[PDB]
RNA sequence: UAUACCUCUGCU
RNA sequence: AGUAGUAACAAGAGG
């Protein structure tokens, strides 16, 4: 090594090497490339921990009784606004589950809520509830030497997920997540006094966001998830053995400026002796909803729905009575998942930073605070949706909510598939942008990337929707370009 | 109308709106069970990429060791371990010409460092594999347990204190035929009340040469949790305590090289890296002519660790150090040698379930050799059959390939030398190149006259890379004209653009303590406003959301608000009792003082003006029991894990209040057989606690001394008591007491 | 201190720990101090969310059981007897901390703000700091290294460690005496500051370590780089906005001296391009305000000996010292002058380096510290150096500094070891200071490479040898020792000096001292913020800002300028808004670069069909200068930004000037300047590219082989050929038969 | 063996 | 059942 002196060894040994070792550049063109192969099979299921568009609000105007601070006394006040309870009747079967238990759990819940007094409610350990929360379902741990020769002893099912097909419900969920409502869901904590001129402009600009965000339906889901998960983590640590009831609450303010407390349903917690972050607490989601499950049967594949009551609703013209459905579902969440559920409020920043950067991008070149002439001077000049006519453009306020909804749905439908897809699709997105910048782009192995992208797209509804959105973008480029 | 956010990219460029592509607001993917399945796959791929290499069996280890270096040249684009020593030695020579005297000055700095550095230094860092207890332990304890056995045996050169003297013992420790090691053991008993109670004791066990040497060259394995930008999980690794000491100096040598290299992306930090990149692009346009096509390839190397062979690193070290003293060459050469003959422990093992019986069971990693293949599935049992060939003392020998990010710095030096080869004057072709390398990721920039010349160049790079075990990922990488690129998640579009979504995970409760988290969370917003272009209003929001996150997390809701939590009862008592409401810290249910301008001031110092003299007295009482000062260098240091990064310790500015408290330790070690290590710690910490009464300085600067702790304290006590006698305010009878006590202690020392 | 020895007696009584106290050494104690069964927290954000739900999450010292009650007034349990894992500490409730703060023991904290002074200063700077208006524009940030630690006492970590040790642990210092007088003062200052202050010494050490030592980082800064302004980077600047602000307390004198030089230099460099420079300089001088204080009153009071500053002082009629500093010592030119030629040279370290070499005979008078000399210097040649001082150390230190100042090939080719002329982040460094700091640490290689000379035996003029000997026969080449020193004070005397229209500085005798050519064009960033309130200067200066503001203003008023380009173009060329751009162009090229442009603009007017508004906007500011008629081809124009020669290509997009057709916007230096109208525009014919030529689409093999731009001279009028134009593009070109020309409306 | 309680642990 | 996805949780350990 000390005595070595080079004699073109690289230059000689390069020529001796085979010509099959090479990095050939396949010139990239968006019009030449194909679309993403979406996976085929059964239709995809609603995997979220609570109901998004379909949920029903049993609301109460303003404070009442010693509740408000106390969680169950909010739910008691919310239940008293509805008087139309039938005897429970199963109308959509959870195909794999023993559906008699789901009816008994709701009846035991509604019985226990009536009979309870005080602040907290631990349900009694009954064999129908034990099934729903998975009592004793853990096999007992033993030494290998104690049970060597057992016939069916195998490792745990170390297999890939079952492939699913894209459905229309996930797109509609996003459409509805993007929309506005009459309730300001987000409430911000206090701030310091605005002394610096920039802090006044920042507040003025923050007020336009505050309106556009707080009124969005995505915020309703954020506040829901935050409450569910914050309450669930605190219960999971303190009440490890007890089957606690946790209501689904979101306190809001109307566009009039009046207070309101909405109730969506109940969550019965299971045993929460959580070793690692990934270890699960099984819970039973019981949620109110007006939508019929038999019209879109694939969406609710894991749910068991009960027709529990009836109520009056006033249409724009008519006044039509309808039945209420209680969507019951055995589910499970982990410390890591509910922890990130607690921190969902940061979804606003991903949107608002991106919106603010687009405002500040124009502000610099225009030499003026473009804050007000973006929101106030309404112009449809950002492509955010695709209708039967073509590609519809929207405003900075629409962009805010559209980008918020994505940020929320990324948090709700959080998975390895999304994580893997997002990283690899970005490379193709960057190639399209490098072509559209006119930088003569190229790839060493295009179809190898496609395989790495398509490997990720398996069963997650959100990943499947993003994968379709990528194709919708890809075609939308191709049509506009050539 | 159907909504589609990715349509934004029609109007807005992808780089300018790159934040929307990262879905980092949700939870990351965690690996649930054991990494044994992934480890074996890594072990198999490493040997599979080196398959055409020459096998051999080790004289001491008795392990099958595959030797691909100087093997047959590969004739396909698949990943290859078949590197060529004469090419590497030409690259390293080519680096030395292009950077004259660089190796000399870098070596001379390492020479000083070796003679200078203490054993104390090796306590710093991430968890290492403690061969004493056959598991991962914190770096400090691994060292202490290694020194325990070393000193219990004949190897006590480390008593000097200097690192080089400890490294002397490490090589001698292989000469012991039967290495005596003490290990914990459980023991049942019967104690009345009648209770059957257990207690833990000691057990002397001897390890033969095979048993020791294989444990010294063991790298432990785990799974990489929370790894974003990926689908399937990964298998990370952890080094032994013997090899650890040498790697430090080899990385330190490499660092001194890399710091001075134009094309090195390490060890520089965030903005410094962004500057160092942005400058080489301007350097390239300075170097090139007007009538040249410049193409920037956004590189990424496939299986970076598994291809590059520790025999190549031995060649690199020996060639870089050529000219220096033979002790220094040999000393640095140790780590490549230890890596080249290494073994790999295969995690915890596997878990079986029985559907009919309804029972589960954990099987050991050592039992993978002695077990029927009916239990495992086709993919697994195929791997078990493969791993049995490499199995020695219950561990698989990974002779070829590097395990994980260990030699990063020196690994970069190999990649830089290829970028160095691309100089116009060195090549003398129609094409030439320059760029940047930082371990696995790299950015190349080729220049020529026609795209023929660029293609010619890219091949000359790619094939030269292959010749030395660098393997470009043809899937992930992509080329375009110079103007846009990506590099370690920094996105360049005629200039580096903001990627805010990368930092989002930091915007929350850090989880250290009330006083710290406030200082962190506010500085997180501050720093993101400068670097990552967090706009004023969104920054204002970030404060409002962080405060609300902070209140809910620590249960320190503002005193007036009517929420039901354990603390609010005691917080109300303060809130009502306090005169000035703005004086109260948020941690004690006060108001949020912060806004854009205030972010750089600590809460305590900010509210000092508005504070209540009674409050600020109690809050900042130095005699409180909540704070726990240990050492100056560790003071005001939290630990935070970002989205893309290994592990970071962050500094924070805050006043030493009662809110600077430490939370409870994990108490699961009470149940297990390591129960004594808790008791040892009580003795060790309280032994230092008493020493620190005699020598206060030890908390600031490390106490340097070869003499005994007792002997140091006794010598201090005698002289302190005499200085307090003669000039000071202590009586002759009080002096006598001390000296007589010291004399008694001196006897009680000698009696045992 | 009897408690501790009685505690140690009881420690030694136990056999298990007397083992540890005797066996483990004082070196090895640092290992067992950090010995713990617990390991570092992996996800603390989660673990705190988890633990704060628990009843007793916090740990605290065993003596908490003494200090606070077990059950609090409202009926919450404050502490328990269950101990923490491997500690004497006990698990307690967060109600304990809340209890302590309302009901616990009150403690004196009058000395607290002196320990944390570093933090409290930040509140003082914000409280007494003043706000101004918000400007909205493309904030051109620059990645530079700056100070993060305002109010530091300039010390290294080693220097500060001694000082801290002597304050907090005076009894247990090693052998290290406080070497510097700065240390000795600070040690006494900080001792009386924190006298009888009850607080943990550990905290004081940390606070003093952070307070004393300089701490720096790489940040993106636009304009002000002083530590008091870096402190509030988040508040001062953004992506598109500049919040005007000046913090409380008086600024540093070195920074005010530094920024003055930059301001003066910018004002001088701006004035050279304008007509009637003296009046422009006077106009700028009265308007300019450094950190809310007019430049004129600062120039009167400041003692800063600098060329560009002395030009400003001469216009305002202030006392002037014709001098400039270098490596501590000040240099005053007595006789002669030199042109500042730019010629690249190889070092002895084998590194190519573009240097600004000073070519011409000059006699300098030199002084400072404990030394002084008379230097006589030419183009890379030290003729003579008569040095004198108090110590041989300071004489030799100056000798080295002068031997560096000479720029001889002798010293350059004796550079040994490692010495890069670029930063750890590949930034261009000052070579002269790098050489100086290298050679002041390592002299031996220079001295032996320098050579010796025979001395005339004169009683007074001694010789200095290459081993530092005071020899009377031999000496170093040109170096002479003055045994009685050198007479001085006449050096320091501030002269009454005159100035002409074109900023040449004439002494009362009637001879030139300082010329605008001598002023260095070192486009450096400023410590304190300069505010030029002039129409001549832009809102904020700095070479990168000039390119963006110049091209932005063209696009801003493009409809006015486009009509002015077609009809009456000479007024468009001689507009005063294009002057600040000319400072970016090299002084030699300015004339030929404008001439090359004007003809390409008239070629565009002559030929029908070809009209590229992008090509006009790109090249428009280069036109604003009296043109030269010399026919030479240019593939690109060079521009000096912070020393770095950035090349703007004539045809197509460039690094400097880019037009992204996707965005439809001009990106200057990675910053959007504006959108222009190009629907009907664009053709295969290109006029404004080559002088007396027209590009006609892509190349055609049946007009011979491709050619370079240099080969265009050998072609007939009307004839065609293939040319490799730029960025690897081969295009068909035709030599047009007609020519074009314009007469200017200006003088000399 | 089975059902009760009772003890430790929630990153080890 | 359910979470979950290449391997686990559905408490673990002890009288």
């Amino acid at each position: 090594v000390s005595s070595f002196k080079a004699n073109g060894n690289i230059e000689a040994k390069l020529g001796a090497m085979s010509e099959k070792v090479n990095a050939q550049i396949e010139s990239f063109d968006p019009r030449t490339i194909r679309e993403l192969e979406l996976p085929e099979g059964k239709f995809c299921t609603q995997r979220s921990k609570f109901l998004l568009m379909d949920a029903m609000k049993l609301s109460v105007l303003n404070p009442a009784h010693e509740g408000e601070g106390i969680p169950m006394k909010d739910a008691k006040a919310c239940l008293d606004t509805f008087w139309g309870w039938k005897k429970a009747t199963i109308i959509k079967k959870h195909e794999k589950g023993v559906n008699t238990n789901y009816l008994m759990i709701w009846e035991q819940l509604l019985e226990s809520i009536k009979e309870m007094e005080g602040k907290f409610l631990n349900l009694k350990k009954t064999n129908h509830l034990k099934w729903g929360l998975g009592e004793g379902q853990a096999p007992e741990k033993m030494d290998f030497e104690d049970c060597k020769e057992v016939p069916d002893l195998f490792q745990y099912k170390s297999e890939p997920p079952e492939k699913r097909k894209l459905a229309s419900w996930i797109q509609s969920e996003f459409n509805k997540a993007s929309e506005l409502t009459n309730s300001n869901w987000i409430e911000f904590d206090e701030l310091g006094n605005d002394v610096a001129p920039i802090e006044h402009i920042a507040s003025r600009r923050r007020n336009f966001f505050t309106a556009e965000v707080s009124q969005c339906r995505a915020s309703e889901y954020i506040m829901k998830a935050v409450y569910i998960n914050t309450a669930l983590l605190n219960s999971s640590c303190t009440a490890m053995e007890e089957y606690q009831v946790i209501p689904i609450i979101t306190k809001c303010r109307d566009t009039s400026g009046q207070r309101r407390t909405n109730l969506y349903g109940f969550i019965i917690k299971g045993r929460s002796h959580l070793r690692n972050d990934t270890d699960v607490v099984n819970f039973i989601s019981l949620e109110f909803s007006l939508t019929d499950p038999r019209n879109e049967i694939h969406k609710w594949e894991k749910y068991c729905v009960l027709e529990i009551g009836d109520m009056e609703i006033r249409t724009s013209i008519s006044t039509i009575m309808k039945p209420v459905y209680l969507y019951v579902r055995t589910n499970g969440t982990s410390k890591i998942k509910m922890k990130w559920g607690m921190e969902m409020r940061r979804c606003l920043l991903q949107s608002l930073q991106q919106v603010e950067s687009m405002i500040e991008a124009e502000s610099a070149v225009k030499e003026k605070d473009m804050t007000e002439p973006f929101f106030r001077n309404r112009e449809n000049d950002w492509p955010i949706g695709e209708s039967p006519q073509g590609i519809e453009k929207g405003t900075i306020g629409k962009v805010c909510r559209v980008l918020l909804a994505k940020s929320v749905f990324n948090s709700i439908y959080a998975s390895a598939q999304l994580e893997g897809f997002s990283a690899e699709s970005r490379k193709l997105l960057l190639l399209i942008q490098a072509f559209r910048d006119n930088l003569d782009p190229g790839t060493f192995d295009l179809k190898g990337l496609y395989e790495a992208i398509e490997e990720c797209i398996i069963n997650d509804p959100w990943v499947l929707l993003n994968a379709s959105w990528f194709n919708s973008f890809l075609k939308a480029v191709q049509l506009s370009m050539g | 109308m159907d909504v589609n956010p990715m349509l934004i990219f029609l109007k807005v460029p992808v780089q300018n709106a790159i934040s929307t592509t990262f879905p980092y607001t949700g939870d990351p993917p965690y690996s649930h069970g054991t990494g044994t399945g992934y480890t074996m796959d890594t072990v198999i791929r490493t040997h599979d990429y080196s398959s055409r290499g020459i096998w051999k069996t080790n004289s001491e280890t008795g392990a099958q060791q595959l030797n691909p270096i100087d093997g047959p040249l590969p004739e396909d684009n698949e990943p290859s371990g078949y590197a060529q020593t004469d090419c590497v030695l030409e690259l390293i020579e080519g680096l030395d010409r292009s950077h004259p005297g660089l190796f000399e000055t870098a070596c001379q700095e390492t020479i000083d460092a070796i003679q200078q550095t203490r054993v104390d230094k090796l306590t710093q860092g991430r968890q290492t594999y403690d061969w004493t207890l056959n598991r991962n332990q914190p770096a400090a304890t691994a060292l202490a347990n290694t020194i325990e056995v070393f000193r219990k045996n004949g190897y006590k050169l480390n008593e000097s204190g200097r690192l080089i003297d400890f490294l002397k013992d490490v090589l001698l420790s292989f000469e012991n035929d039967s290495m005596e090691v003490t290990t914990h053991f459980q023991k049942k008993k019967r104690i009345r009340d009648m209770i059957t109670q257990r207690t833990i004791g000691k057990k002397r066990v001897k390890l033969t040469k095979k048993n020791y040497l294989i444990r010294a060259l063991t790298l432990n394995t785990m799974t990489k949790d929370a790894e974003r930008g990926k689908l399937k999980r990964r298998a990370i690794a952890t080094p032994g305590m013997q090899i650890r000491g040498f790697v430090y100096f080899v990385e330190l040598l490499a660092r001194n090289i890399c710091e001075r290299l134009e094309q090195s992306g390490l060890p520089v930090g965030g903005n410094e890296k962004k500057a160092k990149l942005a400058n080489v692009i301007k350097k390239m346009m300075a170097k090139s002519t007007d009538e040249e096509l410049s193409y920037t390839i956004t590189g990424d190397n496939t299986k970076w660790n598994e291809n590059q062979n520790p025999r190549i690193f031995l060649a690199m070290v020996l060639r870089i150090t050529a000219g220096q003293p033979e002790w220094f060459r040999d000393l640095l050469a140790v780590a490549p040698i230890m890596f080249s003959n290494k073994v790999a422990r295969l995690g915890r093992g596997y878990m079986f379930e029985s559907k009919s019986m309804h029972l589960r069971t954990q099987i050991s990693a050592e039992n993978l050799s002695d077990i029927n293949l009916r239990y495992f599935n086709e993919d697994t049992k195929k791997k078990i059959e493969k791993i049995r060939h490499l199995m020695v003392e219950g561990t698989a020998s990974l002779s070829p390939g590097m395990m994980m990010g260990m030699f990063n710095m020196l690994s970069t030096v190999l990649g830089v030398s290829v970028l160095n080869l691309g100089q116009r004057e060195i090549l003398k072709r129609t094409y030439w190149w320059d760029g940047l390398q930082s371990s696995d990721d790299f950015a190349l920039i080729i220049n020529g006259h026609f795209k023929e010349d660029i293609q010619q160049g890219v091949n000359h790079f790619y094939r030269t890379c292959k010749l030395v075990g660098i393997n470009m990922s043809q899937k992930k990488s992509y080329i375009n004209k110079t103007g846009t690129f990506e590099f370690t998640s920094f996105f360049y579009r005629y200039g580096f653009v903001a990627n805010f979504s990368m930092e989002l995970p930091s915007f929350g409760v850090a989880g250290n303590n009330e006083s710290a988290d406030m200082s962190i969370g506010t500085t997180v917003i501050k720093t993101n406003m400068i670097n990552n272009d967090l706009g004023p209003a969104t920054a204002q929001m970030a404060i409002q959301l962080f405060i609300k996150d902070y209140r809910y997390t620590y249960r320190c809701h503002r005193g007036d608000t009517n929420l039901e939590t354990r603390r609010t009862k005691s917080i109300k008592r303060l809130w009502t009792e306090t005169i000035s409401k703005a004086g109260l810290l948020v941690a004690d249910g006060g108001p949020n003082p912060y806004n854009l301008r205030n972010l750089h001031i600590p809460e305590v110092c900010l509210k000092w003006s508005l504070m209540d003299p009674d409050y600020r007295g109690r809050l900042c009482n130095p005699n409180n029991p909540f704070v726990h000062h240990m050492e100056v260098e560790s003071t005001n240091l939290a630990v935070v894990m970002p989205a893309h990064g290994p592990a970071k310790s962050l500094e924070y500015d805050a006043v030493a209040t009662t809110h600077s408290w430490t939370p409870k330790r994990n108490r699961s070690i009470l149940n297990t057989n390591q129960r004594g290590i808790l008791e040892d710690e009580r003795i060790y910490q309280k032994c230092c606690q008493v020493f620190e009464k005699f020598f206060p300085s030890s908390t600031y600067r490390r106490p340097i001394g070869m003499a005994s702790m007792l002997d140091a304290m006794l010598s201090r006590a005698r002289i302190d008591a005499r200085i307090d006698l003669e000039s000071g305010r202590i009586s002759s009878q009080d002096f006598s007491e001390i000296t007589n006590t010291c004399k008694a202690i001196e006897a009680l020392k000698r009696q045992g | 201190g009897m408690e501790r020895i009685k505690e140690l007696m009881e420690m030694v009584k136990n056999s298990r720990m007397r083992e540890i106290l005797t066996t483990t050494s004082v070196d090895h104690m640092a290992v067992i101090k950090k010995y713990t069964s617990g390991r570092q927290e992996k996800n603390p954000a989660l673990r705190m969310k988890w633990m704060m739900a628990m009843k007793y999450p916090i740990s605290a010292s065993s003596r908490i059981r003494e200090m606070i009650p077990e059950k609090d007034e409202d009926g919450n349990t404050l502490w328990t007897n269950t101990k923490d894992a491997g500690s004497n500490r006990v698990l307690v409730s967060p109600n304990a901390v809340t209890w302590w703060n309302r009901a616990g023991p009150v403690s004196d904290v009058v000395h607290y703000p002196r320990v944390y002074k570093m933090y409290f200063d930040r509140l003082e700077r914000l409280t007494h700091g003043t706000f101004g208006p918000v400007k909205f524009y493309n904030q051109v940030k620059v990645r530079k290294r700056v100070d993060i630690n305002p109010g530091h006492k300039d010390l290294t970590s080693r220097e500060a460690q001694e000082v801290i040790m002597e304050v907090v642990f005076p009894n247990e210092v090693g052998a290290r005496t406080l070497s510097s007088d700065a240390q000795l003062t600070i040690t006494k200052e900080k001792k009386e500051e924190l006298k009888n202050c009850k607080i943990s010494p550990i905290m004081v050490a940390y606070m003093l370590e952070r307070e004393l030592v300089r701490r720096t980082r790489f940040l993106p800064i636009a304009g002000a780089t002083s530590s008091t302004y870096v402190e509030v980077l988040h508040l001062t600047q953004g992506t598109c906005w500049e919040q005007q602000y000046t913090p409380g307390g008086e600024a540093e004198n070195d920074d005010l001296d530094q920024t003055l030089i930059i301001a003066s230099r910018n004002i001088v460099r701006r004035s050279i391009v304008a007509i009637d420079p003296l009046a422009s300089l006077l106009s700028m001088c009265h308007t300019t305000s450094i950190s809310s204080e007019p430049l004129v009153e600062i120039l009167r009071s400041n003692p800063t000996d600098e060329q560009a500053v002395n030009i400003c002082k001469a216009a305002l009629g202030i006392r002037i010292n014709n001098s400039f500093s270098f490596g501590g010592y000040n240099f005053k030119r007595v006789k002669g002058s030199s042109q500042r030629t730019e010629k690249a040279v190889l070092t002895g370290n084998l590194q190519t380096l573009t240097m600004t070499i000073f070519e011409g005979y000059e006699e300098f008078n030199v002084s400072g510290k404990r030394a002084s000399a008379v230097l006589k210097k030419g183009a890379q040649r030290l003729i003579q150096a008569i040095i004198g001082g108090r110590t041989l150390e300071d004489i030799l230190n100056l000798m080295i500094t002068l031997m560096v100042f000479s720029q001889e090939e002798k010293m350059l080719k004796a550079v040994r070891g490692d010495l890069n002329f670029v930063n750890r982040a590949n930034q261009r460094l000052n070579p002269m200071y790098q050489l100086l700091r290298h050679f002041q640490k390592d002299s031996s290689t220079l001295l032996k490479n320098w050579g010796t000379e025979e001395i005339d035996p004169i009683m007074g003029i001694a010789g200095i040898m290459p081993d530092g000997t005071i020899n009377k026969t031999q000496t170093l080449m040109g170096v002479r020792l003055s045994q009685g020193g050198v007479d001085e004070y006449s050096f320091n005397e501030r002269i009454r000096v005159n100035i002409d229209k074109y900023l040449r500085v004439r002494n009362e005798k009637g001879e030139l001292l300082i010329s605008p050519e001598e002023v260095s064009e070192a486009q450096g960033q400023e410590k304190l913020p300069i505010n030029y309130n002039s129409s001549l200067m832009w809102e904020v200066n700095g070479p990168e800002s000039i390119l963006t503001n110049t091209y932005h203003w063209i696009i801003k008023n493009w409809e006015l300028l486009k009509t002015q380009w077609m009809t009456d173009p000479t007024v468009l060329y001689n507009r005063i808004e294009f002057e600040p751009f000319q400072t970016l162009i090299p002084k030699g090229n300015r004339a030929i670069y404008s001439g090359f442009t004007r003809t390409l603009f008239q070629q565009m007017r002559d030929v029908e069909g070809t009209f590229d508004s992008i090509q006009i906007i790109k090249l428009l500011p280069f036109s604003a200068h009296p043109p030269s008629l010399g026919r030479t081809q240019f593939s690109s124009f060079t521009l000096n930004i912070r020393g770095a020669p950035l090349r703007l290509l004539i045809r197509g997009n460039s690094q400097v000037f880019n037009y992204n057709q996707m965005e439809n916007v001009i990106i200057v230096l990675g910053k959007s300047v504006g959108s222009p109208s190009i629907l009907t525009e664009s053709s295969s014919i290109e006029s404004a590219v080559l002088r007396g030529f027209l590009i006609l689409g892509k190349a055609n093999s049946k007009y011979g082989p491709v050619l370079t731009i240099g080969e265009l001279d050998k072609l007939g009028r009307g004839e065609k050929a293939n040319v490799l134009i730029g960025q690897g593009d081969t295009v068909l070109v035709m030599k047009r038969k007609r020519d074009s020309s314009i007469l200017t409306d200006s003088q000399t």
